[PDB]
RNA sequence: GAAACAUCUCAGUAUCGGGAGGAACAGAAAACGCAACGUGAUGUCGUUAGUAACCGCGAGUGAACGCGAUACAGCCCAAAC
RNA sequence: ACUCGUACGGUCACUGAAUCCUGCCCAGUGCAGGUAUCUGAACACCUCGUACAAGAGGACGAAGGACCUGUCAACGGCGGG
RNA sequence: GCUUUACUGCAGGCUGUCGCUGAGGACUCUCACUCCGGGAGGAGGACACCGAUAGCCGGGCA
């Protein structure tokens, strides 16, 4: 048959790429030698086209002007600090070790100095639970307990723009506009609505998958479709 | 819209042009590659054994 | 008495033992950070180089080349093929890695010609060979009785036509009797069955 | 059918009648060093292996008798034509 | 093609990548093995021979040594000192 | 490539606004988890064989399978008497 | 052209083993190698990656 849509994706053609040239900033934590003597002032609050969430323009002491992944409650004029000795207030960034347990955090680093990887989407947050000289246990937004190096930096507070998901798109056009700002092909044609040549579920006199939807982890691309290595399906039991 | 005559009307785009290297009207001005001599793609001249019968 | 060279040779008989072992473990760290073709001032295996024709003279060049280990980096068929021709994984190229190394070196030095080459080890994913190249235009070579032969026009691009020692062995020309029916005088004249 | 374990009959070796013992031919073990074994290894490669890609045929409803007739005095055996028999049991 | 077809065959062919010359390539034996008290670098031509060898032992595939010719040519390093 | 992205994410599928709802079935097939025991290749290892080798056998045993469990808004099923 | 528990194979995934590969049937370490860090250095570590091979799955494809 023909390559399935999921296979066309990987080639990285225009249709599947994110409108990168239209994006504003790669939101990473600043690098500080040590000491913490790095503070800046929020100069503006802007919309981030890559995340449908606000972002903050900060002007640092040493003349550096950069956009920052903004937590809720950050405003123009506010002074933010980054470093070991940073104050424990919303919007500041310091290593997990300097953060008091039980405090909501966002933009958590996976490896110390990577600029942040976890809890960055609208209104989310990680929960710093356990401290130690060896490991800082953080609960990610998915509910998972993550063991991290206490040296991994993070920002105090929950990510801004919380509740974005609360409102329905209502119409195709609204989804369309959002989709145009992402690396995604939309709308979505169901496999079962296609011809056999185009998809493992295509074909038939009526619409139905011709086999069980639960596919093995070992299935090759072009065949891995439907419910991937599902431990279970449905709602009952 | 018919794919024949009615679709022939929008054809006012210049692509293949007189090539600087071979003189043939094959230099694709959009690609900057001559489809006849290979100019723009290779220093060596474009040529293939299939351009003639196998035993010739 | 034993030449000093015999000691370099003897060391290389077992590159995984003694001082040489420690040397290789240290060197390869630097080699893996070097490029595909690196010109080196002196051969790592002096005895082997001299044995192959090397001379500490003007116009004699040495370069270490790294080439990946393993079989053919082959693409699977994209059209009809009988089962026999559908393979990908087990197919190996007909030119040995040493020969690939020699060509990569000669390309790097377009004006030079390959004289010979030898192995200098390997790690888990690549092999290194040092190639001895010669400047057929330098008068220090045009006047050398032992090397001037390489200056002749018919020796141009000798490596690309398999006229190298590794080229000739890989072409099955080693034996002069049984087994060389389809190799001598050339693979092509024998219908490509060698 | 039933059949005597021992009985008098012609021995092609002694060249005279003598008591023979009848035994069912036990399959001899293969060595894996016959020419066909070497051809299997040699010729098997990428893709279909021709004859070596085939699998064991079926079964006839009844098989013929596969026996050894051993001379009770010279100890030398001889073979005979078999005949179709669903079952073959020896008497004693 | 095998009166299907998979190994086999078409064929190392078509086609593709790299490169030399006026011709290329090969070449002075870790050869041959008419086993010898024998031959004596290498191409090529004739023959050996559709022989030996391969092969769903099917269809097909397919040398060599030697011999008669052509032309003839034999050398340089590495190391020892 | 997704991605100047990080689970309020984005990938892979099914259904197809709202309203009232969405029963029973895990035997087969699929996916997934577990598994005393059974089965389970090659290397290395042990025995036999061979002055070596081919080869025969053993021991150990991964994923997988048997076996057990979960799962139908998973493929699907919801009869005769 | 298409399908599949048709025949035969081929990618791909999983898994053992060998090489890279090192020191003291469960374990410690650091020196290759990998990743993070501008750097200092940190994490991981003879595993993984990669090369080779073996078993299972394998109309994704011929
Ligand atoms: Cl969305
Ligand atoms: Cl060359
Ligand atoms: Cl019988
Ligand atoms: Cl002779
Ligand atoms: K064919
Ligand atoms: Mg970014
Ligand atoms: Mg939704
Ligand atoms: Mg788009
Ligand atoms: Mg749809
Ligand atoms: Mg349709
Ligand atoms: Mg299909
Ligand atoms: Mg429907
Ligand atoms: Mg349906
Ligand atoms: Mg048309
Ligand atoms: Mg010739
Ligand atoms: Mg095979
Ligand atoms: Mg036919
Ligand atoms: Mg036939
Ligand atoms: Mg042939
Ligand atoms: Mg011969
Ligand atoms: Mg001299
Ligand atoms: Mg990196
Ligand atoms: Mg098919
Ligand atoms: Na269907
Ligand atoms: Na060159
Ligand atoms: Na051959
Ligand atoms: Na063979
Ligand atoms: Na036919
Ligand atoms: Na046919
Ligand atoms: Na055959
Ligand atoms: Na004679
Ligand atoms: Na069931
Ligand atoms: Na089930
Ligand atoms: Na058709």
């Amino acid at each position: 048959g023909r390559r399935i849509q999921g296979q066309r994706r990987g080639r990285g053609t225009s249709t599947f790429r994110a409108p990168s040239h239209r994006y504003k900033a790669d939101l990473e934590h600043r690098k500080v030698e040590d000491g913490d003597v790095i503070a800046g002032t929020v100069v503006d609050i802007e919309h981030d086209p890559a995340r449908s969430a606000p972002v903050a323009a900060v002007e640092f002491e040493d003349g550096d002007r950069r956009l920052i992944l903004a937590p809720e409650g950050v405003g123009v004029g506010d002074e933010l600090q980054v470093g070991v000795s940073a104050e424990i207030a919303p919007g500041n960034t310091l290593p997990l070790a300097e953060i008091p347990e039980g405090v909501p955090v966002c933009n958590v680093e996976s490896s110390p100095g990577d600029g942040g990887k976890f809890a960055r989407a609208s209104g989310v947050n990680a929960q710093l639970l356990t401290h130690d000289r060896n490991v800082a246990v953080v609960k990610l937004p998915s509910g998972e307990m993550k063991r991290l190096d206490p040296q991994c930096r993070a920002t105090i507070g929950v990510v801004a723009g919380g509740g974005r998901t609360d409102k329905p798109f209502v119409k195709a056009g609204n989804k369309h506009h959002k989709m145009k700002a992402r690396g995604t092909k939309w709308p979505n044609v169901r496999g079962v609505a296609m011809n056999a040549v185009d998809h493992p579920f295509g074909g038939g006199g009526r619409q139905h998958p011709g086999k069980p939807k639960s596919i093995s982890r070992n299935a090759p691309p072009g065949r891995k479709v439907g419910d991937i290595a599902s431990k279970r399906t449905g709602r009952g039991g | 819209t018919g794919a024949g005559t009615p679709s022939q009307g929008k054809k006012n785009t210049t692509t293949h042009t007189k090539c600087r290297r071979c003189g043939e009207k094959s230099y694709h001005t959009k690609k900057k590659v001559c489809s006849s001599c290979g100019f723009g793609k290779s220093a060596k001249r474009r040529d293939y054994e299939w351009q003639s019968k196998a035993g010739e | 008495a034993r030449s000093a060279y015999s000691y370099i040779r003897d060391a290389w008989k077992n590159p995984g033992d003694g001082q040489l072992a420690e040397l290789q473990w240290q060197r390869q760290q630097e080699w893996r950070n070097e490029g595909a073709v690196e010109r080196i001032e002196r051969p790592t295996r002096l005895d082997k180089a001299r044995s192959q024709g090397y001379k500490a003279k003007q116009g004699v060049i040495v370069a270490r080349v790294s080439v990946r280990k393993g079989s053919a980096r082959k693409r699977r068929h994209k059209a009809g093929r009988r089962s026999k021709r559908q393979g990908v994984t087990r197919i190996t190229r007909r030119k040995d890695i040493q020969r690939v190394a020699e060509e990569r070196a000669s390309r790097t030095f377009p004006n030079l010609r390959v004289l010979n080459s030898y192995s200098v080890g390997q790690d888990g994913r690549q092999k290194w060979h040092e190639v001895i190249l010669i400047d057929p235009n330098h008068p220090a070579i045009q006047n050398d009785d032992d090397l001037s032969w390489i200056c002749a026009d018919d020796q141009a691009d000798r490596v690309f036509r398999g006229l190298t020692g590794a080229g000739r062995r890989n072409r099955g020309l080693s034996g002069k009797g049984k087994g060389s029916e389809k190799t001598r005088p050339s693979l092509r004249s024998n219908g490509g069955k060698g | 059918m039933q059949m005597p374990r021992r009985f008098n009959t012609y021995c092609p070796h002694c060249n005279e009648h003598q008591e023979h013992e009848v035994e069912k031919v036990r399959s001899g073990r293969q060595t894996g060093m016959k020419w066909i074994d070497r051809q299997r290894e040699r010729n098997s490669g990428i893709g279909n292996d021709g004859k070596f890609s085939k699998v064991p045929g079926g079964d006839k409803p009844t098989k013929k008798t596969d026996l050894k007739y051993r001379c009770g005095e010279c100890g030398k055996a001889h073979l005979r034509e078999g005949w179709r028999a669903g079952r073959l049991e020896f008497q004693e």
